């Protein structure tokens, strides 16, 4: 199998790319994106400083009277940043990195790959361990006061298994909150991803599908012949293989409806020989079959994402995506008599997410979902990239937007070249 | 496009309602201001609220997709997102919930439709949804007896009809005149309006049978398996192809032990009479 | 409808509505709201609210229809419990208003199974201590004093009041007939006696169980209901550990606290324990022995229908369904995972009015028809998609026609979600009876739901068909979290983890395949036996009858009340009545 | 003893034992076992057990002291509830035998705090909808119909019987006095009225609270007791989400289920919610709002002592201790994490006989002595290891001397575990009053324990000093799971996760330091206000008194009973009494 | 038709049970959910 890779403007990036070259297991760009995703922390030092000064060093709605200390962490930001960097370093010239941001109000921390022996959550712990000792040493905190520093940095942990109230913010979560073995890279909010690609839809879809598919491998879903179907989905839906994705959007973006995209995709599938007549029914309706079912699935998934982009961008809003994915799947099946994206699983997740974005029971708008979420985890990688796309496209119509929930990620992770331009990163490495 | 399978007039109704090239018959002409009254998100004459500045006076993210997809007028203006919602009687409503979403996402740009048994909601930018509401209340997809505008307390789609053929409404949003004419006397969530809104007379039973998208083996409707085997023939096919694929995505039906011999089956037998009552 | 009124919906429809069952019209707006018969509880509730408000320091209001949605513009209908003649008020099916439903789940939650053989093995290995039927008998006597909260070793211990914990005791069962004969019969749960059911001869079910269990000795221990209510399911295996621990020390004359005691702890809490269910992923964090981790097959095995009515696979379905609707939908989805008014009728639709009963008996009939009148014959080389599709389409047309042709039935099942649940259950039953196999029931489930959407133009609530669209794919999948045998699924199987109107039916399908297959259990021989225990408060052999008694406040078997130790109730003033 | 009998153990010892409190000898083997006065309940239990066996199908036996350890070769002693004149029977302190204890924990479990401002911001941001004090008032009225299980939108809904859920309602509190004046007062939990306490002037506590809360509006919602009992703590935040969800739809005239509804769900379940506690690592798998994840400071803030007796830091300790002994030791460690007879006296030792009361009042006296009579004056430059070591050694000697010189006190606290707990609690108290700081109390804990072992040659049970040996190290550590401010710890803090005889005390010390520091709360101003709610069944201002009423069966405030819907009880036959 | 049985045998009760311990592949270490904290991976290995 071979594909050409294209960018978000319909311009070709690489040709005659063997399908294996974009595999999460082999592509150096993907491997790098994964590595950065588990290593990179963001810290709001100004907010942390304020935590210590007010005694707001615990969880939501908590305040401890009498333990207010004034620790000039923003003032001494440069010393803190260097202490941390030196602690994180295992050997000179290694991939350890620490950068101050916004006049030292904020900080990026990247422990070196070598500190991760078995547990990806070292990216969090090394930083948290380094930061709290850094503060204590640099600001000359006494024994008596040391525990307040622990609380400021580690939050309610270990009393709460979740150190989420602490200072170091990752894209990923602690291992316990993962819904299964191999779900690590799925536990990343859509709003964080949307913020990270700075609200550019195709980059968001691409980045999100790169992470989803890598997770799919890690979950054990890509063994033997099962692999091919995932790599095709990734290439076509995620990486705009042979310009199918961009083409569908461009051709229908002016006055096209969701259905228009779907039908244009069926017609392209036919033209390309992906699907062909199996049987003509009494009404004249033709049921189609596909010699290469996995390839059809790739075409369908691309149709799905393109349909989402067209409709959501028309509304300049994110909320439509679940109902968009549903009718994308349903309609493509009714048009052809073939099975929809991920053999019904995508439609399934579109039903639950439709429900849990319009009801009292849970969920929220699309930006609070993610691959690990019980509501949206069901499809085998093709589903959540549509959500990120939708929340990039959203013109802040929603209350829980990336601007509200994820500013920190936009600011700190936004300038990471592999995050900003994931498709070009992959295409380069696949050459 | 093919749209959907099926050999009966009900299947053709489905295909037409989905088909943007098909012009839906207009049964009534509700003035826009009366539409605004019914939705009750704003008062007629009241200026559209904004949830963000018009897109033109704003710098959007440098996004290829925003670049090549035109916003609707509602989106460009930064309108709120509001909604319209219908309840469709099981007694031969002209259109059914699923077919509403098929219809909406084929015919309209920039919409958020949701399908449930007793309600179908469409969300869109306010001015956009006002336009969609008028089109859908005016045309053959709305019957004043078997369809209802309801944003809450939807109970009734599956409830028996009253003496006059009206679907139950716990909020009593409608009133019926001696000559059969239906008037809405409350808004779509049961709130008071400054004036009543006349919708018109219900379609006759024969017309409803003619216009409906439902298969229904009662009261003279279409008996799906006896009158339109193609319908389940193709639906079943989709079912089995999903089945084979979940096991091994690359597998063809012919490679499966006990796989289908063909689309359809040779020995389907039915266990109810036509009309079902025994 | 089905030919036999004992299983069809015609008596229920006849007795619920003034018009005929096939009537298409009725009357609205003339019931006076809750003035009508079916408003009786709501009027009761209004009278009570006033007292509640009077008792509050700032007169914070409570129940008030005028502040919410007043009820009864339409007929407020009663319901008939499935396969009974018991009518009930709708309000009386809410789990909060029904002590029988509460007891049914508390009984399940407070149970733990624990092997004894390893403890004997440990006694032998480390101490060379003799174990005989006599010492086992003494052990069980001590355990039945200890388990509810009685002291066996220390001086100056406080103890529990026996009438507060009178539902706690322990029995043993075993495939070793000679051991059972030798032990004091007061402590025995007797398999030959509870499973004399057979198909071609007496005791075949017992035979199956004793062969599966073998010459092993197993304990079923029930903890006090009040313990389930004060705490959670995670207490249960731990409580067994503690009291079995204390019993061992006494009955075998050990040091009260030596190294052997430590190994007995691990034996009891880990090595030989069998729980109702395991914990949950932390989003829906829960202790052990809660509904979230309980497989469908365990739900089924907890009913007695197959031992009491061995030739009636659909009664087995419907009794398992009644337990499952209440447990998974009313309590788990409707409370543990949400709360409020909740999901009473999403559940009760599957155990009232003989509607699901009607579909499933018709289903079995159709499936047998296609199986040439030989139940469970469609297996191996006879099992293919063609015959399945024929069966499913036939029964789906049957069931969906009922709702359309007999509109009282649709009016009772007013939400599409329960119509879908029930039509699909009917299709599954048809396949269960034809095949004697659970997995293909999933193929019927998928096709029924897809056929439903296609026929009617609608299905269930906004997020009803998540698992349904996944069903074909997950059918025969073997991927990580995507596949697994039907019997072993439950509400932690990912696409099952959020929605009402499925798990009820599934519990039925899993039971039907197995009863049709002449199997004495679905998943667990151990739990099958344990739940046969006739000293349990709730009657696991007549589920819908129990629900009916709870509804009408005639139920006498609730445990764990505290009336014996209080002088009054919150919000209710003491003093004699006038 | 302490000089003032209202706080010393001399009345309890006097009324418990025949001989003098300082007596060194007594009499054994002559009480007739349970014939003695303190055997009264055990006689009662024997009489019940017979009826229990009668009702069992195979006469499985039950409570039988002769099958276990018969009681009362020594004197079976009664207990006095701390700072009360109430005597109780030992058996009546078991949580199973005491409905007041059960209600105290059910009241904590079933609470949820939820911000309102985010909802208002959402209404404005997406819909431009107006929020006024009138809309808020209407919102709260609808909420108070919906929350217990009343319908606000749909037709044909079942609803909860109000007298089964009469303990469920919602109030709002706010730091914005002008908003509070404008809202219907029936819905207000009024900070100015519940916290008029001060130290130098009226309403200082209110001042602290309103400043911390600011101009924000917070809801406190109490779910029905029967819901906590039927299910778990994980239901609570979900139940709030559901009924706030329904109320919002109604109060602001939204679609009943649009995109805004979905964001309201995330708002209510995640963005603005404040829970009692988070879940647990899966070995001890537990839902939210269970004791395992509840920080010590939250337990302390649940008591009303600091608001009712602002100048009595030791009463605040002992009241917090009494809630914590029962919750953490009797329920969590004695049931959730074990079960059986459990840990009644491990707990009750810290809230009976005025023995811990005595030590802690003396400790405060010593602390002040060393603080030059200036409460909470030992901090900053004045805090050092010398003066702490001096304070600790002084109190530790006073407390351990009491058990030696007044042997009735040691006979009461017969296991060294509670002696260790209490001596250490006294030392912690001394440092609390001296410093107004919690963290140093841990230095006192460590030193007291080590000194206790060193002095007496024994400490507690086999595994009592896990955390005690860890205490010095974890005192001021900042390592990953090893360090934490005292207030934020709980039984998931690793070395606290297994043992009785500690958390009871800890809850006291955390309260002690902050009351001495003139702080209106320990950890959460939000939980502090919520628990002031005078409509709660259990009196959080008089905890040991409530326990005493429950013990003597005079308690009239239990919620969640099912008497209104049943015709009898399991194991009890119906029919009139002769 | 028979594939799900093979899944059961190899994967145990997973996913219904988060723990695949009833399954066919035995490691020294456990699944991430059963680690008592971040970094505890290498500690979840029974002494025996
Ligand atoms: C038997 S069946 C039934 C059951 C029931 C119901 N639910 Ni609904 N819900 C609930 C549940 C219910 C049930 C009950 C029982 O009994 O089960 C419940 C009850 C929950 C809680 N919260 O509790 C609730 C209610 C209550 C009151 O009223 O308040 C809520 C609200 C809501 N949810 C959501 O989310 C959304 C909403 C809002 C909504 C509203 C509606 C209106 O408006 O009317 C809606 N939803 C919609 C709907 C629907 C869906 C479909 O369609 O399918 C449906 C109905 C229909 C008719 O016709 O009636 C339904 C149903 C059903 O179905 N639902
Ligand atoms: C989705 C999830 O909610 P969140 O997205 O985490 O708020 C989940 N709710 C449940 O799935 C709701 C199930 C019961 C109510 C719906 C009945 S169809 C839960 O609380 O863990
Ligand atoms: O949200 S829905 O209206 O689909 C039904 C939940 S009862
Ligand atoms: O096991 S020990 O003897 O240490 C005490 C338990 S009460
Ligand atoms: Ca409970
Ligand atoms: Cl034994």
């Amino acid at each position: 199998d071979e594909i050409d890779l294209y960018d978000d403007k319909g311009k070709k990036l690489a040709a005659g790319v063997p399908l294996q070259n974009i595999s999460p297991l082999k592509n150096a760009a993907i491997k790098k994106i994964v590595n950065l995703t588990i290593r990179t922390g963001a810290v709001d030092l100004a907010g942390l400083e304020k935590k210590f000064a007010t005694g707001a060093i615990a969880g939501r709605g908590m305040v401890i009277r009498g333990v207010n200390r004034n620790l000039p962490i923003v003032d001494k930001a440069k010393e803190i940043a260097k202490a941390v960097e030196d602690m994180l370093r295992v050997e000179s010239g290694d991939d350890t990195n620490v950068e101050l941001i916004a006049g030292g109000k904020r900080m990026m921390v990247q422990p070196p790959t070598a500190r991760i022996l078995s547990d990806y959550s070292v990216g969090l712990t090394a930083s948290m361990g380094a930061l709290t000792h850094a503060i204590i040493d640099v600001c000359n905190v006494s024994m008596w006061d040391a525990p307040y520093v622990h609380a400021g940095v580690w939050g309610m942990y270990p009393q709460n298994p979740d150190p989420g109230d602490g200072a170091v913010k990752m894209l990923v979560d602690i291992p316990m909150k993962n819904e299964g073995p191999g779900f690590t890279l799925r536990n990343i909010p859509v709003n964080h991803l949307a913020a990270t690609v700075r609200k550019r839809a195709m980059q968001g879809a691409g980045l999100t599908m790169i992470l989803e598919e890598a997770a799919q491998f890690e979950m054990g879903n890509c063994m033997g012949p099962h692999e091919r179907g995932h790599l095709l989905d990734l290439a076509y839906e995620g990486l705009n293989a042979n310009n199918l994705l961009y083409s569908l959007i461009k051709d229908n973006g002016q006055d096209g409806s969701l259905g228009d995209v779907i039908y244009a995709a069926v017609e392209k599938a036919k033209a390309d020989g992906v699907i062909k007549s199996l049987k003509k029914m009494p009404s004249g309706f033709t049921v189609y079959d596909a010699d290469d079912m996995q390839l059809w699935n790739a075409y369908a998934c691309t149709a799905m994402l393109a349909g989402v982009c067209v409709n959501c961008a028309s509304m300049r809003a994110g909320q439509p995506v679940p109902g968009n994915i549903m009718q994308a799947c349903c309609l493509i099946e009714r048009e052809t008599g073939l099975p929809g994206p991920d053999f019904g699983m995508a439609q399934g997740a579109s039903v639950s997410s439709s429900f849990f974005s319009h009801s009292i029971y849970g969920g929220g708008g699309p930006g609070v979902f993610y691959g690990n979420h019980i509501v949206t985890r069901h499809a085998k990688g093709q589903f959540i990239p549509c959500f990120c796309a939708a929340m990039c496209i959203d013109a802040d119509t929603m209350y829980f937007s990336p601007a509200r929930t994820s500013a920190l990620y936009g600011e700190v992770l936004g300038a990471i070249p592999e995050f900003a331009e994931p498709m070009r990163a992959v295409a380069e490495a696949a050459k | 496009p093919q749209f959907t399978a099926g050999n009966s007039h009900v299947a053709q109704n489905r295909r037409n309602y989905m088909d943007p090239s098909y012009k839906l018959e207009k049964l009534r002409d509700i003035p826009e201001e009366d539409i605004v009254r019914l939705l009750a998100h704003r008062a007629p004459g009241e200026e559209y609220k904004s949830i963000h500045p018009p897109l033109e006076e704003m710098e959007e993210p440098d996004c290829a997709v925003r670049q090549i997809v035109k916003p609707t007028e509602g989106a460009a203006a930064g309108d709120r997102i509001r909604y319209v919602q219908y309840t469709d009687s099981m007694f031969f409503s002209p259109i059914t919930p699923y077919q509403r979403a098929w219809e909406a996402l084929n015919r309209y740009k920039g919409v958020d439709p949701g399908v449930l048994s007793g309600r179908t909601i469409i969300e869109a930018r306010e001015r956009d949804i006002e336009k969609i509401a008028k089109i859908e209340v005016d045309c053959e997809l709305y019957d004043t007896a078997r369809t209802g505008l309801r944003g809450r307390t939807v109970h009734g789609h599956a409830v028996r009809l009253d003496k006059d053929g009206m679907m139950f409404d716990a909020l009593r949003r409608w009133s019926r005149g001696a000559d059969g004419t239906v008037t809405y006397v409350k808004d779509m969530i049961g709130g008071a309006m400054d004036k009543e809104v006349t919708l018109g007379k219900p379609l006759s039973d024969a017309e409803l049978l003619k216009k409906t998208t439902m298969y229904r083996n009662a009261q003279g409707g279409v008996w799906q398996e006896a009158d339109d085997p193609e319908s389940m023939d193709v639906t079943a096919q989709i079912h089995w192809k999903r089945s084979v694929g979940g096991f091994q995505p690359w597998a063809k039906m012919k490679d499966i032990k006990g796989g289908k011999k063909d689309v359809g089956v040779k020995n389907l037998k039915l266990f109810t009479p036509r009309g079902g009552v025994e | 409808p089905y030919n036999d009124i004992q299983h069809n919906f015609l008596k229920a429809m006849s007795d619920k509505f003034a018009e005929k069952p096939e009537s298409t019209a009725t009357e609205f707006y003339t019931y006076g709201g809750i003035a009508q018969k079916g408003g009786m509880r709501k009027r009761e509730f209004i009278a009570e609210a006033s007292k509640i408000v009077d008792s509050r320091v700032n007169s914070t209001p409570a129940y008030n229809p005028d502040a919410g949605m007043p009820q009864g513009q339409r007929y407020l209908m009663p319901y008939m419990m499935n396969h009974t003649d018991i009518m009930v008020n709708a309000d009386d099916l809410h789990w909060i208003n029904n002590a029988a439903m509460q007891q049914a789940w508390d009984d399940m939650k407070r149970g733990i199974v624990l092997g004894l053989d390893d403890a004997h093995g440990l006694l032998e290995a480390r101490l060379g201590k003799e174990v005989t039927p006599d010492t086992i008998s003494n052990y069980m006597e001590v355990l039945n004093h200890a388990l509810p909260g009685g002291a066996v070793i220390q001086e100056h211990m406080v103890e529990t009041k026996p009438m507060l914990v009178n539902d706690s005791y322990a029995k043993i069962f075993s495939g070793d007939d000679d051991l059972v004969d030798s032990v004091d019969r007061r402590f025995i749960l007797d398999i030959n006696k509870e499973f004399a059911a057979g198909y071609d001869k007496p005791g075949e079910q017992a035979d199956q169980l004793k062969d599966a269990i073998g010459k092993k000795i197993w304990q079923i221990l029930w903890m006090p209901t009040v313990v389930a209510r004060q705490t959670d399911g995670g207490t249960m295996f731990r409580w067994v550990g503690m009291q079995v621990g204390m019993t061992m020390i006494n009955a075998y004359k050990l040091c009260a606290g030596e190294s052997v005691t430590g190994e007995f702890a691990y034996y009891a809490k880990h090595a030989a324990v069998v729980q109702l269910s395991n914990y949950m992923p932390v989003k829906r964090a829960r202790s052990h022995n809660e509904p979230g981790g309980m497989p469908l097959g365990i739900n089924a095995d907890s009913t007695r229908s197959p031992a009491l009515f061995p030739n009636d696979p659909i009664r087995a379905e419907l009794e398992s369904i009644a337990v499952a609707a209440m447990v998974y939908d009313q309590l788990w989805f409707g409370t543990y995972m949400s709360g409020g008014v909740g999901f009473t009728q999403y559940a009760s639709a599957t155990y009232t009015d003989n509607i699901l009963e009607d579909f499933c008996y018709k289903g079995c009939e159709i499936g047998l028809d296609y199986a040439g009148g030989k139940m469970a014959s469609i297996k191996g080389d006879k099992l293919n998609m063609d015959i399945l599709e024929e069966i499913i389409r036939a029964e789906n047309d049957y069931a969906l026609t009922q709702y359309e042709a007999y509109p009282t039935v649709a009016e009772s099942h007013f939400g599409g979600s329960v119509r879908a649940c029930c039509a699909a259950a009917g299709c599954g039953s048809a396949v269960a009876c034809a095949t004697g196999l659970a997995q293909p029931a999933l193929s019927a489930w998928s096709l029924s739901m897809l056929g439903h959407y296609e026929r009617v133009g609608r299905l269930g609530f906004f997020g009803y068909d998540l698992q349904d669209q996944c069903t074909a794919c997950g059918s025969y999948s073997y991927q990580s979290d995507e596949g697994m045998p039907f019997e072993m699924r439950g509400v932690n199987y990912p696409n099952y983890a959020m929605n009402v109107g499925h798990q009820s039916a599934y519990a039925g399908l899993v039971a039907g395949a197995h009863s049709a297959n002449h199997d004495a259990w679905v998943l667990s021989p151990l739990w099958k036996v344990a739940f046969s225990d006739r000293d349990l408060p709730f009657d696991r052999g007549y589920v819908t009858r129990e629900y009916g008694l709870g509804a009408n406040r005639e139920y006498t078997k609730v445990a764990g009340e505290r009336d014996l130790i209080i002088a009054g109730h919150y919000g209710r003033e003491p003093g004699a009545k006038l």
